[PDB]
């Protein structure tokens, strides 16, 4: 993955959001 | 020449039909015996290349472990794109075996023997073999286990090293072992032990290796992951049926200029996972009771590099796509048509 | 360095609202005007890898032609997965015009300006563009029609040219003009007609850069297409709103061994197979009146048979190669 909502929480983390296929990955 | 070519690949293994463990039972459906006669035929003066970023054999084990745990470990609860499904939740007995990758009639499985071989480009030490080796399809995230180890040193690979988008896949030359035990008689607390001169001769020999690629002059630090789903910013993994997660920034913080003989990694048993299958979440039931023990070579890790100056590079433990996991085994493969 | 990206790309246009042509429809909404301020710069002693066979930019065209197609042109009856629609379907007017496709803020494209450049691999000369030049969406088979021409020579191009799978894009460095017609007052009969001499020194030329290629040893031969469809048997394209098919038997068999025009029979059809997705559509009977188009080929698409002769047959099919022949200078990138 849910790339939005992975990008909401890593952004939350102060970081971009991708997907590592099904997963969720801060950058 | 013979061109790359996508079919219907089958699956070998010793699997018993007597054996209730799970990948047994799969393949006891899905596979046939382990060919009771290999045969690997050199291809004299054959210079072929090779694209172990963009092989369809990778695609089909994928789909093919999907199925195996699809049909293998029911959750008892399953959300994905907002639906909910309940069903029958069973504890199962789970210990990959290796299974073997086949050719049928009209195709052919090239190998690379080249050694050090990176994965892309020319290959001048060519064969062909009827199946790949025995490959565990260990789904797990950070570190590889129960692989193949390099021959000679170890070995980095990655689509584009320039990229820092692009996971680095490295192979380790020698095992280093792991010992995960959630203890007989809090249920979910485990923990898993490894040799801390080991591991810290493991990373200076990749970090060396990082060199090599990165220039001289930098220098390698290793952090752990930057966040995400916990299953990538800790080592996950199945053992005996339960999925650990386990806390790895011991293993993934370092630098060159440097007590205890084990190093021992903090893990939990968790019920509810992310689902590397598809995008979703499960939920599986509590643990077993007993000792819930696992013993597993690291023959490999997955790593990402920071992007950018200033001389340091950090790279941090990653996979997630577990394509990358059946990739560092069928790097040297791929199927072409005989025509 | 600023690394490859997909964003979302907007297209930019000459199109007039008082314009009832359907390209001129739909870029009027879906399209910003022509950039009043064109900006190329230089960037000095960067080099940067293209890949011109793996370019999002040429996905997304494919999707704004497919739905410029499917706004405007109406089959009166549709079958997609044994499944039939049908709808009215008038009669419209139909004349490509250039479309620019343009990066948004955060994203450059970045334009390869080296010579005879192959479409992949490093280019030293390049600069940044804020969009494309102005690439005419033709729809076609064969010959690609209208587009931009070669600087200094021909120039063929493959994703790889030892696989005899792969299209062979040929950019020629002088057009050569064909005329088009369904005269005025069978319905369905038209024509082609282009110069001979011109049409012969054309493939003359193709066929040094394919010995270029494929060796000096080699024999080169053109032959028409093996088969399959008729949009793909036959040169097809879309004149005034109506499909042509048009035998190109001529212009495909050659050796280097041997009127004054070369005049090629069409057929205006009302049942096609789809471009856009597999499946058919029928549309109503032509229009009355002189159907006409005069247009320059600029290009070919070819493919090689494989097996001291090589075989050379139009090909094309996928609309994709079509936009890659003119987006193949281009990527976009993401500024960081
Ligand atoms: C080619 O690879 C095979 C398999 O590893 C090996 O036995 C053989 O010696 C190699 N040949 C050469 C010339 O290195
Ligand atoms: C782990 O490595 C040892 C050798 O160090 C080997 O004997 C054993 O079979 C390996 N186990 C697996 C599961 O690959
Ligand atoms: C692994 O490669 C290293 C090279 O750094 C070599 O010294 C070592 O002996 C290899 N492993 C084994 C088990 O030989
Ligand atoms: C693999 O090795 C070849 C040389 O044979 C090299 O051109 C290529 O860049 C290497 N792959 C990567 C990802 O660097
Ligand atoms: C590797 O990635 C970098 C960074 O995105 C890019 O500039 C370069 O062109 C890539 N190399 C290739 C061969 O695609
Ligand atoms: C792992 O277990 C093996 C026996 O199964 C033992 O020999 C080894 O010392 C253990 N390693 C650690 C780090 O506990
Ligand atoms: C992982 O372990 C470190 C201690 O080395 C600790 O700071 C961190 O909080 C742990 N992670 C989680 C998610 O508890
Ligand atoms: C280097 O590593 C040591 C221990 O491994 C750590 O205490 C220190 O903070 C690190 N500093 C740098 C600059 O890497
Ligand atoms: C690795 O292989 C050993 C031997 O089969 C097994 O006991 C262990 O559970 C395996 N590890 C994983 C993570 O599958
Ligand atoms: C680079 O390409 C541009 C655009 O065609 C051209 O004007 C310029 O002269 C070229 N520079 C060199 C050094 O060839
Ligand atoms: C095109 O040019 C590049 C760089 O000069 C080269 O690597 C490639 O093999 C050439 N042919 C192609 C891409 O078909
Ligand atoms: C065709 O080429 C001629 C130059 O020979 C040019 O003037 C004309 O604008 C071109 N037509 C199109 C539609 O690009
Ligand atoms: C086309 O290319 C040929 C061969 O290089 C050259 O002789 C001719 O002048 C070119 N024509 C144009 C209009 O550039
Ligand atoms: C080009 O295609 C041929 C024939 O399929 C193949 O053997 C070769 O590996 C391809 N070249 C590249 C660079 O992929
Ligand atoms: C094509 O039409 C133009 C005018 O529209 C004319 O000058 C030219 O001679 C025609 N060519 C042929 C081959 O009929
Ligand atoms: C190229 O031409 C030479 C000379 O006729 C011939 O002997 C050779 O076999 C040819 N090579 C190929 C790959 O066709
Ligand atoms: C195309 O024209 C040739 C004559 O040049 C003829 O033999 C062939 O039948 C035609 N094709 C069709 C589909 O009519
Ligand atoms: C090519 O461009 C000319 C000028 O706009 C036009 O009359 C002709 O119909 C075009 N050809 C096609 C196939 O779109």
């Amino acid at each position: 993955x849910n790339l939005h909502f992975c990008q909401l929480r890593c952004k939350s983390l102060g970081l971009l959001g991708r997907c590592a296929x099904t997963y969720c990955a801060c950058v | 020449v013979w061109k790359e070519a996508t079919t219907t690949l089958f699956c070998a293994s010793d699997a018993k039909a007597y054996d209730t463990e799970v990948h047994n039972v799969w393949a006891t459906h899905a596979c046939v015996p382990t060919d009771p006669n290999p045969q690997e035929v050199k291809l004299e003066n054959v210079t072929e290349n090779f694209n172990m970023w963009k092989n369809n054999m990778v695609e089909q084990m994928h789909e093919d472990i999907i199925s195996l745990w699809d049909q293998s470990l029911k959750p008892c609860v399953k959300l994905t794109g907002g639906s909910v499904i309940t069903q029958a939740c069973p504890k199962v007995s789970f210990e990959p075996i290796p299974i073997h990758y086949c050719a049928p009639a009209g195709f052919a499985i090239l190998k690379c023997n080249d050694k050090k071989f990176n994965g892309t480009g020319p290959c001048t030490n060519v064969s062909t073999v009827q199946c790949t080796h025995g490959i565990r399809p260990v789904v797990s995230t950070q570190l590889l286990l129960n692989g193949s180890l390099a021959e000679e040193e170890i070995v980095i690979r990655s689509e584009n090293f320039t990229n820092n988008a692009k996971t680095i896949i490295v192979q380790l030359n020698e095992s280093v072992v792991i010992n995960c035990t959630r203890p007989n008689n809090d249920i979910r607390q485990a923990h898993c032990n490894l040799s801390k001169t080991q591991w810290e001769n493991t990373l200076e020999q990749i970090a060396i290796k990082l060199k090599e690629q990165f220039g001289n002059n930098k220098t390698i630090i290793f952090n752990p992951s930057s966040g995400g789903d916990p299953e990538i910013v800790t080592h996950s993994f199945n053992c005996g049926g339960e999925f650990f997660y386990c806390n790895s920034t011991q293993l993934f913080t370092w630098n060159d200029t440097r007590t205890g003989r084990n190093i021992t990694l903090p893990c939990r048993i968790k019920q509810i996972i992310n689902m590397w299958q598809e995008v979703g979440k499960a939920m599986y039931a509590p643990p077993i009771r007993g000792q819930i023990r696992c013993s597993s070579n690291i023959t490999g890790l997955l790593l990402t590099r920071d992007g950018g100056t200033n001389g340091t590079e950090i790279f941090r433990p990653g996979g997630g796509d577990m394509r990358d996991n059946w990739r560092s085994e069928l790097y040297k493969y791929k199927v072409v048509k005989i025509e």
